[PDB]
């Protein structure tokens, strides 16, 4: 093809190994799922070594593991903390609370799945998925966004 | 009986030594210095991380994973649409339809699991007569939609047929058990 | 001084927090369940229950599952009398309808009869 | 009951019966309680049924492979106490407890006959009858049930 | 009647069937009555308030969590204190919000 | 930075639990025990199984 | 365990326990992920006689709970009494009693 | 064995099957309907009767408390063989 | 699995698939029963 | 026919405390919408605690409207110290859920639910 | 009607609507209400897109589960429009950009795309397609895009007869190009109007208004064949709206006359960029057309919309424009605009 | 002697009817029941006028001790003319004993708070009000404590509905969290999982 489509594919895999390789989340859990999530950062399975590192303010997550159970009143929380996380942003919902509502799908103050307020990168099943499970969602996450093509669909426009 | 964590039990008075003693332990930051020295001896040990995927933590052959439907070694399915791992699952992520197959044999026609709805708890395969539901170890299952994780009765048995070769080995290891 | 009066009907439908359509477009039924036919116990014919009109159950297009849209479609509730049952309903602002328990009559039973000497009572085998 | 079994022997087993595409047999469930023999002898008035053999080997049913056809004929899969006589039509569909029960009228002929229409997930799945002493009893005609 | 026979029983004996079945579709039935059982749980006095009606499932559960309590009393516990100062407090208590929201 | 009151706002993790209690059976409503204080699971299930 | 001999001299003296003896990390004590078949006992009713289940019955041995006075049934120089004896006091603790 | 519809769309064990008109055939579109392949009752039918001389035999699936809870079956039609209520073998009664 | 090979059945998979997830050999899920309600079909021949 | 009340004798002073509540709210509506970003005006937040109001204006139970009363003021202590969010007010609206027609022939053609 | 496109519930996110509708502009501006409406009341909902899943990402609420059907397709390619179009009985058409790319142009946006669209949902026999067009895209007009559009509009009524077009005014919303773009003039130094913003004459139209529209175009049975006109409630001159933009910014209000050639010119300047430019030659053409008055043409009220006014719905956008001294400022604090009716 | 049975003292019954006469005879004008379970627990149902004294006299009395109350709840049943079973379980430390005290209430009628007796008493019927509508007198700051703002009725009670009536999901048009009528796209499957076969002929009712 064009050499500077050449150029663009090369560019786009150094941003999506740049973004791939830095992912923050939000220091944000909600239950056992989140229990499992700083299991996930014990010293056994290291995030930090994959570069996967907490940051407590949104403005530099990455990445929203919504790990636990999403009820009605934590809803609009859940959204705006979302909402000011800035726009290279992916949410993995983990458990089966944040997939689709789980042991509380039937209660009264449970949103059934997080994916009726936040757009789901990444599902993670479990009642809690280990923190194996959570680490391989992490890893499926950077093929994911390794997989991105923003700049061949920008050139390509 | 009982003990105190705190309470001191007499006084130790005053000495010029243990005065000195807890002038040093005060100005030259004794307790500090021993903290530092438990963080090094730590730094030179040997971490605890395993190299996954590559390596993968121990699990056993109890371990509740993700749901298959089995066969008898003859191939037919196990199952024999009974219901009761419906009955008992605690969040009613089973959902089965059932009819006389063309053989006239008791087979469902409708078997699924909400993955996203399932608590993982394994009372459908304690509570199958017949061995036919499992969950077997499989965990690193993800998926990108929230629709892959509603599995039906091909996905289950597309699971039993590719993790037979183990959960078949689990049941042995395990069944004398339970 | 720590005593009135009130001469009204009980109504608790502006607290109770069910949406207005769920209170006048509902039905409900006071009755006594029926024995089920395929067993011989009797004890499930000892309370009152109250439970609502049917609502559409749909299929889900994605999966096949029995949709719903009304949320007293599981709704059932168990009274020790009927007039307990008549005045919840009616503080609570539900149109009823009440059928009358259906007690079993007593019959007169002889095991001598299926062997009758003249009578059409006399089996012919056991 | 016990909650555990001394049994150790093994277990007699029966061949089944074909009286039908109506009711269904298995007549291995079969505890010899004569209640489809009685009911057929007094209330059907057909006395096709009855016990053949005699100890262990007694067996209900018919003795020649005759088909047991009249009205009021799934009575008998509703007064078998055990699922010897069940119904072929709901065979292996539903489960009680899945089944909810509404209770209806029959409106297949003018006797008015009390039933029950067990519905699973928005589906009909079942007609049993009800209990109404002035009309039906404790039994509906075939074409109801 | 209560706790669910072996595998092996179960798949050779009547009985254990009949109760395996039982147990796991309706389940034992509790006789009727209430009780307060507590327990000495890590992070303090767990209750369980059930009140069973007779039948397989339980009337009433109420469930007493000592973070409930624990939580109630953190205000008398930050009077005259921090930020710092509270989230040592909320640290002290030993709590978890599972068993406190319920 | 001094600490006037405090009002803590809680039930943003409420999932009626003993509603859904009362609605299941006893084993059925064991599970939950796990999921109320899911630092204590044993102690939570050794709980409920004395009650019952 | 597989430190050198001078790590191991370093890390002990840095913590002021000897670490070599209680290692964090299993290498070879730990049971064999393969194990011999197990075969479990059996309760005490699995005996065949002697066990009619109305003998053992704990669950229909509840009662209704006795009514000590009720204002419809009963229709209503001793000493006072307490719902218990007094809790003992605790000893003190013979192993450690202070830390 | 697995058939295909005039769509082209594999029939599965059930014999459910889109119509050709209807649009729940999108969500395969760009992806794939999986249908088990090893169809239970061609599996079951191609196992031989196995020829026993007792009038009446006791299944459990085999494997002891891995099969079925165990069942007799009574092979006195020696029309028709008998078969396992669990596990669909085919016994028959050897009258030689 | 080497010195102990695991027992062989004709209906295992002979090939193993990973995780299919974002790709055309993706799961996607549907109702594996018949329809059960039939519909009346009209004749095709005018009364008049 | 005689029961104990919660806090009004009768209907007068149980009318009173209503006036209070409705002077309470009518006073909060303009900061609600001055501190909550909303996009609704003033006269819309007071029309929606006016049909409020009237929509509990049927109930003749001195203890019913005592109850109605504090349930009111919850909600408007919930108000004034910002708890209920822009979400939570907004609620009130039903401004994206479409109304279901009061007319049998409407309601014929979309369902079965009367 | 097949037996699975029967509507069913009551209209909620878990409901049958009955609408298996194929949406083409759907990443866009207006193709997110038009998927949040469908998917609201609860629809069989199919996706062309062409940019990244993550560009698609913020879509994939706005439905139940397995109502929304994502597939990649190109607007080069037959074959994957005709897989698009294949399993609906709606298809909608919202393809259009502001500018011209070095691949595609305002011809082939405007009319090539449609009529590929038009033509295979005719062939696979569809029963209702949408096409939105623009108002005042007439023909003859000084900008190329709205013959574009004109020209687009007479291909899609020849290859398929009975399709729905409905052309709306200047959409205006919160993610627009309309008020979003006369706030974004404060970041220069004035706002540079044609004739001082006098003799044009513009009535916007609210973009969930838009959708309702289309959606109830969807289930009408009177919209077929049929084109109509989505305008707002009222009409304002150029001059008094983008000082009632400004008003409700709280900014600051310099206006400039700047004739229309030098405007088109430094138009260009902009519009010579590589990414999404701020205005193009084009644009501001299409800002100083004045919009027409619909006389014959049904709109909004005979779709069963009622128009919400700019006045009503104009603080949900120019909010975010304020800076903090003006935050937290009211809707009756700003005066409207004056309106005209010619 | 039996290992599947509990086994049973009679001392700590003895010593529980004891109490339980203790305070009915010290307490006349309030005390309606007082029973000992099998299980051995008291239970004192009392009139809700006498909430307040009964609570002080069994918290500050020198034979009673009841300092601590372990919970406060509600029981809804819907068949009586006061649905609301209020009951208080209390500790004991000095005496190693633990009390019930239960009372009535119903929609309309409130009782009173004993946040002047306990403290923990606040937060406790917070939520026995958010969940049951039960209203308390003189509480010092009464509000919902478990359920969303805004939440319409009460959930704990018997004729509320397990999945509610309102549903929360994010709509774009508004860019907001935003309450729908509930829609499920499974319902709920209850089951019938009750033996038409009596199971404790020592809880037999007589017939009407
Ligand atoms: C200064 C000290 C430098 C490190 C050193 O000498 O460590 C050896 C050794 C480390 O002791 P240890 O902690 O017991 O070793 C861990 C295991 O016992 C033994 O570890 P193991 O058996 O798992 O594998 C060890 C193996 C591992 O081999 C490798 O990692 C080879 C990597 C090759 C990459 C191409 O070999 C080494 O580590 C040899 C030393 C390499 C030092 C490299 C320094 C430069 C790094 C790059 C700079 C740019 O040092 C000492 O015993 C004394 C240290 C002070 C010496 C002065
Ligand atoms: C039981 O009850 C409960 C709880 O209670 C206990 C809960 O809590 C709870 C909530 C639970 C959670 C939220 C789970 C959270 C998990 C934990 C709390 C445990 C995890 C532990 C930690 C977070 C502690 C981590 C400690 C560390 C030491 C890790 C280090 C972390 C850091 C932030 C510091 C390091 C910094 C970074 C990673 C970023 C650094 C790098 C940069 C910013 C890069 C800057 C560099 C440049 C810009 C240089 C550029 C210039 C050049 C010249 C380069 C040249 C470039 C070229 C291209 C050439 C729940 C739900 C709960 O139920
Ligand atoms: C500086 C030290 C850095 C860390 C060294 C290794 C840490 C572990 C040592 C062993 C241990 O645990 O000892 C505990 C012990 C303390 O054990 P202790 O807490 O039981 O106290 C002993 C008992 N009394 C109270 C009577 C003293 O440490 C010591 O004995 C020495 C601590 C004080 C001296 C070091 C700190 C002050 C140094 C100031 C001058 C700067 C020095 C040069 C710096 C050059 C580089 C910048
Ligand atoms: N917005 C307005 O003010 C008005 C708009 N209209 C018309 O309404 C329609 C929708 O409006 P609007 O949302 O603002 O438009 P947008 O600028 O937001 O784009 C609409 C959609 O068209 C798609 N698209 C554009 N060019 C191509 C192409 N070459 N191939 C494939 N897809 C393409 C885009 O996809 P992607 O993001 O992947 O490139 C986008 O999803 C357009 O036809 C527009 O002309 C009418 C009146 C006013
Ligand atoms: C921003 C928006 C937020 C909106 C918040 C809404 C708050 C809702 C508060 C509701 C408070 C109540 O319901 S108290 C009202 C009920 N009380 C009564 O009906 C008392 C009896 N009613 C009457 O007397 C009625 O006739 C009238 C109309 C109230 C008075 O009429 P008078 O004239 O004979
Ligand atoms: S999915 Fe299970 S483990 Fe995870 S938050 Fe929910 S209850 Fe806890
Ligand atoms: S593991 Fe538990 S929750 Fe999951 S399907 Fe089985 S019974 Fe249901
Ligand atoms: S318990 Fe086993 S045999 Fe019964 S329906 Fe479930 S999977 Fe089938
Ligand atoms: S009714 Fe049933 S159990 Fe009784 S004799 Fe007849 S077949 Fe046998
Ligand atoms: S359910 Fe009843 S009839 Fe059927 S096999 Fe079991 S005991 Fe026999
Ligand atoms: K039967
Ligand atoms: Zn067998």
């Amino acid at each position: 093809r064009s050499r500077a489509e050449y150029v663009v594919t090369k560019l786009d895999d150094l941003i999506n190994w740049a973004r791939r390789s830095s992912l923050w989340p939000m220091t944000f859990g909600l239950a056992c799922c989140a229990v499992e999530m700083m299991h996930m950062a014990a010293p056994r399975y290291d995030m930090d070594r994959f570069g996967v590192v907490f940051r407590a303010s949104p403005r530099q997550a990455d990445v929203m593991i919504v790990a636990g159970t999403l009820t009605n009143k934590m809803a609009p929380a859940l959204r705006k903390v979302y909402d000011q996380m800035p726009e290279p942003r992916y949410v993995v919902s983990m458990g089966s609370c944040a997939n689709g509502g789980g042991y509380y799908h039937y209660s009264y103050s449970v949103v059934r799945g997080c994916d009726r307020i936040v757009p789901v990168d990444i599902y993670v099943p479990g009642c809690p998925p280990t923190a194996e499970a959570l680490l391989y969602g992490i890893l499926q996450l950077q093929r994911k966004i390794k997989r991105e093509q923003k700049l061949k669909i920008w050139y390509r426009r | 009986t009982y003990k105190y964590v705190n309470k001191k039990e007499q006084e130790s008075e005053v000495d010029m030594k243990s005065a000195t003693d807890n002038a040093a332990r005060i100005l030259m930051w004794t307790e500090l210095i021993r903290g530092l020295g438990m963080t090094l001896s730590y730094l030179f040990r040997e971490p605890a991380t395993i190299n996954y995927p590559f390596e993968k933590g121990p699990l056993s052959p109890r371990f509740r994973g993700e749901h298959a439907l089995r066969r008898y070694p003859s191939g037919e399915e196990r199952c024999i649409a009974c219901k009761l791992c419906e009955a008992i699952c605690p969040a009613q992520a089973i959902t089965i339809e059932a009819e006389p197959r063309a053989d006239g044999s008791r087979r469902t026609t409708r078997y699924d699991i909400d993955m996203t709805k399932c608590i993982y708890c394994g009372f459908c395969q304690e509570a199958c007569p017949v061995d036919a539901i499992v969950e077997g170890p499989n965990f690193e299952f993800s998926t990108e939609t929230h629709e892959e994780l509603l599995y039906n009765k091909e996905k289950l048995l597309n699971n039993g047929d590719k993790w037979e070769a183990e959960i078949a080995a689990n049941i042995q290891a395990d069944y004398l058990y339970r | 001084t720590q005593l009135i009066t009130v001469d009204e009907k009980l109504d608790i439908t502006t607290l109770t927090g069910v949406p207005e359509e769920h209170i006048k477009t509902r039905k409900v039924r006071i009755f006594v369940p029926a024995r089920n036919n395929m067993q011989s116990g009797v004890n499930n014919t000892k309370k009152w229950k109250m439970e609502f009109d049917t609502r559409e159950r749909w299929e889900n297009p994605l999966m096949g599952w029995a949709s719903t849209a009304d949320p007293l479609s599981n709704m059932v509730l168990t009274f020790s009398a009927k007039e307990d049952a008549i005045a919840f309903a009616e503080k609570n602002g539900w149109s009823y309808d009440v059928e009358e328990k259906k007690v079993p009559k007593p019959k007169s039973k002889s095991y001598g009869a299926n062997f009758s000497w003249n009578k059409r009572t006399r089996v012919s085998t056991k | 009951g016990s909650d555990r079994s001394r049994f150790l022997e093994g277990k007699r087993a029966v061949e089944d019966k074909n009286i039908g595409p109506l009711v269904k047999t298995i007549m291995t469930r079969c505890i010899q309680c004569t209640r489809c023999i009685r009911f057929a002898s007094e209330i059907a008035g057909v006395d096709d049924l009855g016990t053949t053999g005699r100890g262990n080997d007694m067996q209900v049913g018919t003795y020649i492979e005759k088909m047991f056809m009249s009205e009021l004929s799934g009575n008998v899969i509703d007064i078998c106490p055990v699922g010897a006589l069940t119904s072929k039509p709901y065979a292996f569909t539903a489960r009680p407890w899945e089944t909810r029960k509404t209770e209806s009228i029959d409106v297949m002929d003018a006797v008015g006959s009390n039933i029950v229409v067990s519905t699973r997930t928005g589906e009909v799945m079942r007609i049993l009858p009800r209990m109404h002493e002035d009309i039906n009893e404790e039994w509906i005609s075939d074409k109801t049930r | 009647k209560v706790s669910p026979p072996k595998r092996a029983e179960m798949k050779t004996s009547m009985e254990s069937l009949i109760h395996h079945f039982k147990l796991y579709t309706e389940g034992y039935q509790v006789p009727p009555g209430a009780t307060y059982t507590a327990i000495e749980a890590p992070k303090g006095e767990f209750g369980v308030y059930l009140v069973s009606d007779g039948s397989s499932r339980p009337y009433r559960c109420k469930i007493k969590a000592p973070g409930f309590a624990h939580l109630a009393g953190l205000d008398k516990m930050s009077k005259g204190h921090m930020l710092a100062d509270v989230v040592a407090i909320i640290g002290t208590q030993d709590i978890v919000f599972g068993e406190i929201d319920r | 930075e001094m600490v006037r009151k405090c009002d803590p706002h809680i039930g943003l993790l409420h999932r009626g639990t003993e509603k859904l209690i009362e609605y299941k059976t006893y084993l059925q409503a064991l599970p939950y025990f796990d999921r109320l204080d899911y630092v204590s699971m044993m102690c939570n299930e050794q709980a409920y199984s004395i009650a019952v | 365990a597989s430190a050198t001999r001078v790590i191991q001299k370093l890390r002990n003296w840095a913590s002021g326990q000897d670490l070599q003896a209680k290692l964090q990390l299993r290498y070879q004590e730990i049971a064999k992920r393969t194990q011999p078949p197990p075969k479990l006992p059996v309760g005490p009713s699995h005996k065949l006689s002697n066990n009619y289940y109305c003998t053992r019955d704990g669950r229909r041995e509840v009662v209704p709970p006795s009514i000590i006075m009720s204002s419809q049934k009963a229709l209503v120089e001793k000493k006072a009494v307490t719902p218990a004896p007094p809790m003992k006091r605790w000893e003190l603790s013979k192993d450690q009693p202070y830390l | 064995g697995v058939q295909v519809s005039p769509s082209g769309e594999k029939i599965t064990h059930t014999g459910q099957v889109y119509d050709e008109k209807d649009y729940r055939r999108v969500r395969f579109v760009d992806r794939q309907k999986e249908v088990n392949e090893n169809f239970a009752i061609d599996l079951i039918a191609q196992q031989p009767v196995n020829e026993v001389e007792h009038r009446i035999i006791a299944c459990d699936g085999g494997g002891g408390a891995l099969g079925h809870p165990k069942v007799y079956i009574n092979l006195d039609k020696e029309t028709k063989t008998g078969t396992c209520g669990y596990c669909g073998l085919q016994f028959k009664q050897h009258h030689h | 699995p080497t010195t102990n090979p695991p027992t062989a059945r004709k209906f295992i998979w002979t090939n193993h698939k990973f995780n299919v997830s974002a790709t055309p050999e993706q799961y996607v899920p549907y109702s594996t029963t018949r329809k059960k309600i039939h519909e009346w079909v009209p004749p095709s021949t005018p009364y008049k | 026919t005689s029961v104990k009340p919660i806090f009004s004798r009768d209907l007068n002073e149980a009318k009173r405390r209503v006036r209070e509540l409705y002077r309470a709210w009518y006073r909060e509506v303009p900061n609600t919408v001055h501190l909550m970003q909303l996009d609704i005006t003033v006269k819309q937040g007071r029309d929606k605690v006016r049909e409020m109001f009237m929509k509990n204006a049927h109930v003749t139970d001195p203890r019913v409207v005592d109850l109605l009363v504090i349930k009111g003021k919850m909600e408007l202590q919930e108000t004034i110290k910002v708890w209920k969010q822009r979400t939570h007010v907004m609620r009130f609206f039903h401004e994206t859920e479409t109304p279901r027609p009061k007319d049998f022939l409407s309601k014929f053609y979309m369902g079965h639910d009367p | 009607l097949h037996h699975a496109v029967i509507p069913h519930g009551k209209g909620g996110r878990s409901s049958v609507s009955g609408v298996v509708a194929t949406v083409f502009g759907a990443t866009g501006f207006l193709g997110r209400y038009v998927v949040n409406h469908l998917g609201r009341m609860g629809s069989q909902v199919i996706i062309p897109y062409r940019c990244d899943v993550y560009d698609i990402m913020h879509l994939r609420l706005m439905g139940d589960l397995g109502q929304l059907t994502f597939l990649e397709w190109d607007a080069r390619d037959k074959d994957s429009i005709r897989k698009a179009v294949q399993h609906s009985n709606v298809v909608i058409n919202l393809i259009g950009r502001e500018w011209e790319t070095r691949n595609f142009d305002f011809e082939d946006v405007f009319v090539n795309i449609p009529r590929a669209i038009a033509q295979a949902s005719k062939e696979a026999g569809v029963e209702r397609f949408i096409h939105v067009s623009h108002l005042n895209a007439s023909m003859k007009s000084s900008s190329k895009s709205l013959r574009s559009k004109a020209v687009g509009e007479k291909e899609v009524r020849s290859v398929f007869p009975e399709a729905i077009i409905i052309r709306p005014s200047d959409i205006f919303g919160r993610e627009d190009r309309f008020l979003n773009h006369f706030a974004n003039y404060r970041w220069f130094l004035a706002v540079p109007l044609v004739s001082l913003g006098f003799k044009t004459v513009k009535q916007p139209v609210y973009v969930a208004d838009v959708s309702k529209g289309i959606v109830n175009a969807t289930k009408d049975p009177d919209a077929v064949g049929k084109t109509f006109a989505f305008t707002g409630p009222n009409r304002y001159l150029l001059f008094h709206l983008v000082k009632y933009i400004f008003g409700m910014t709280h900014r600051t209000f310099i206006p400039y006359p700047l004739p229309l050639f030098v405007y088109s010119w430094i138009g260009k300047l902009f519009g010579l960029s590589p990414f999404e430019p701020w205005t193009t030659k084009d644009k501001v053409e299409r800002i100083h057309i004045s919009d027409v008055m619909p006389t014959d043409l049904p709109g909004l009220e005979d779709l069963g919309v009622q128009p919400t006014p700019l006045e009503l719905k104009s603080i949900e956008v120019l909010r975010r424009h304020r800076t903090y001294r003006w935050l937290s400022s009211e809707i009756e604090e700003t005066k409207p605009a004056k309106t005209v009716n010619y | 002697k039996r290992p599947t049975v509990r086994p049973r003292s009679d001392v700590t019954h003895k010593q529980l009817s004891a109490f339980g006469e203790y305070v009915a005879e010290i307490l006349p004008k309030y005390v309606q029941q007082v029973q000992v379970s099998c299980l051995d627990e008291l239970e004192i149902c009392i009139h809700p006028d006498g909430v307040i004294p009964t609570l002080t006299f069994l918290r500050d009395h020198t034979n009673a001790q009841f300092k601590s109350l372990a919970d406060l709840t509600a029981v809804d049943v819907p068949t009586r003319q006061n649905r609301f079973e209020i009951v208080y379980n209390l500790l004991s430390l000095r005496f190693n004993s633990r009390i019930r005290v239960k009372t009535y209430a119903d929609e309309l009628t409130p009782i009173d708070s004993i946040v002047s007796v306990h403290i923990a008493a606040n937060w406790y019927e917070r939520e026995v009000w958010d969940m049951f509508g039960v209203f308390f007198f003189n509480h010092p700051d009464l509000r919902r404590i478990l359920t969303d703002y805004g939440f319409e009725g009460h959930p704990f009670r018997k004729d509320f509905p397990l999945t509610g009536y309102v549903e929360l999901r994010y709509d774009d048009e508004v860019k907001r969290v935003v309450a729908e009528p509930v829609e499920l796209a499974q319902e709920f499957r209850k089951f019938d999982l009750n033996s038409p076969w009596e199971a404790f002929p020592a809880y037999r009712q007589p017939p009407e």
